[PDB]
């Protein structure tokens, strides 16, 4: 993706365009004149850590002042099926990012939920756990929301609810 | 996948195969300059050096200025939805414009999508 | 003058409100009790719609739709009232459709009176 | 169960060459499939013990833990615990020079499910 004055095209190179219509982009062919990093070397690893280390609680959040952060609000509990939090943190660790440029996250949800998919989140930094549920306008408070850079909102038991009409509600 | 995943390659598609998991691993002189890859990001041209495009610059003449400068691709506009409309106000909601013309005027209060390589 | 009246709506509970609106010693009744609901009725409360024939009307639709409203006719009513479940297993799932309820209708028409329940 | 309980630094450390895995599918609630008549045919005594053949399990420690109490007797058994459709524990075991291997299946009986069977 947008290799800069030290790439030469070869033959047949197959590049991607954007146009209105297939017709449009026809013209193209016509043409007339210590472990910081993962082993592969992708994203950031660190060492597995306990989760009593990152449990945090409101005055912990209150005194530690996040800023430019990402809150991920989830709705669920010990009985509600998976959506793979793993899959969601790991775009957002690559290593195109220097470690001082990166952004924190917190979680507001239950943490009964949680145990079942902290077993593979480990391995990631800078990550922190903030029990409670969303509609908690002190938990929300806690965690700066409003200085934060975007509010994620999902909802694990969104699929399995009784009722057909009346979701996310 | 390539895009928006982070990295999708055989190198780490084979290693998520066979373990089905991530290792730590050592940096190494090699397997280091794959870092150097764009990455998905947002200006703003009201204090860096675009601000003097903002009054009614041609979409066009910016990406090339950004492209032959600092190999600086532009491909998307995030406008304000009373931008058209001379009356003030105070809504914040924007909208989304995807591959502009060339021939595009630039409202001050824009923002716009970009990719930027690695330092 | 009409009310509308949506919701959880079942023998008990509208002989209930029927009994104590539409008492003698409460001169002013001139008012059209309209219903609203999803499901089709069924049991004994047709025969209850028939015997107050000039009291009370019955329409299928949900509330959450504008055209349903609009067929409603709500842009003249007086008030809304609403009746809640109060036997549900989960008390805030219908404490949060109830929300849903008074959201739609105030996006529909932003000035008419409702008087909801809670749990 | 210390004395063969092994993990996957040694199994890459050790060799092992004609030997024969087991696969079970199981844990606590599964019922007892029953491999001592398994075992033992291999652990005869008509050939000598210097050819006998090595015997590793890939299953869950719970099951085998459970199992275990009538099979410790036996000579030459090695115990290794994780899942068997995980690749890098297959080639630990060196499945390349292995003589055959074995799968079984603890849930058969209970599983009711019209499709899915053994999947």
């Amino acid at each position: 993706i947008n290799p800069g004055n030290h790439l030469k095209i070869q033959e047949g190179t197959l590049g991607f365009f954007i146009a209105s219509d297939a017709k449009e982009v026809k013209r193209a062919f016509f043409y007339c004149k210590v472990k910081k990093y993962d082993s592969t070397g992708m994203f950031h690893w660190c060492a597995p850590k306990e989760i009593e280390k990152v449990i945090l609680t409101r005055s912990e959040a209150a005194m530690t002042v996040l800023s430019g952060h990402v809150v991920v609000c989830i709705f669920g509990d010990v009985s509600s099926a998976l959506i793979g939090l793993r899959n969601l943190v790991m775009p957002l660790r690559a290593s195109n990012f220097h470690y001082h440029e990166l952004k924190h996250i917190v979680f507001v949800g239950s943490i009964e939920y949680l145990k079942r998919e902290w077993e593979t989140l480990h391995n990631f930094p800078k990550v922190s756990i903030l029990p409670g549920t969303p509609l908690s306008r002190a938990d929300l408070r806690a965690v700066n929301i409003n200085l934060c850079d975007m509010c994620v909102i999902l909802s694990a038991n969104q699929n399995n609810i009784d009722d057909t009409s009346l979701q996310d509600k | 996948r390539t895009l928006v995943t982070g990295g999708a390659t055989p190198e780490l598609e084979a290693l998520i195969a066979e373990e089905n998991a991530l290792r730590g691993g050592y940096s190494t002189p090699q397997t280091l300059a794959n870092r150097d890859r764009c990455r998905v990001a947002q200006l703003a041209l009201l204090d860096g050096p675009f601000a003097d495009l903002g009054d009614g610059g041609c979409y066009g003449d910016l990406f090339c200025k950004a492209l032959k400068t600092y190999n600086m691709l532009c491909f998307g506009i995030y406008r304000l939805r009373d931008a058209h409309l001379s009356t003030p106000s105070q809504c914040t909601k924007r909208y989304v414009i995807t591959n502009p013309p060339y021939e595009f005027e630039l409202v001050p209060t824009d923002l716009i999508f970009c990719l930027m390589q690695f330092d | 003058k009409h009310i509308v009246v949506c919701g959880h709506i079942t023998l008990e509970s509208v002989s209930n409100f029927l009994k104590d609106f539409l008492h003698k010693d409460r001169d002013d009744v001139n008012v059209e009790i309209v219903f609203l609901h999803n499901i089709s009725p069924n049991l004994e409360l047709e025969a209850l719609f028939k015997r107050h024939f000039t009291q009370v009307e019955f329409y299928q639709g949900s509330v959450l739709n504008p055209h349903d409203l609009a067929r409603v006719k709500i842009e003249s009513a007086d008030a809304c009232l609403i009746l809640a479940n109060k036997y549900c297993a989960d008390p805030d799932a219908e404490d949060a459709s109830n929300i849903m309820r008074v959201i739609s209708i105030k996006n529909y028409h932003p000035k008419i009176r409702i008087i909801t329940q809670m749990l």
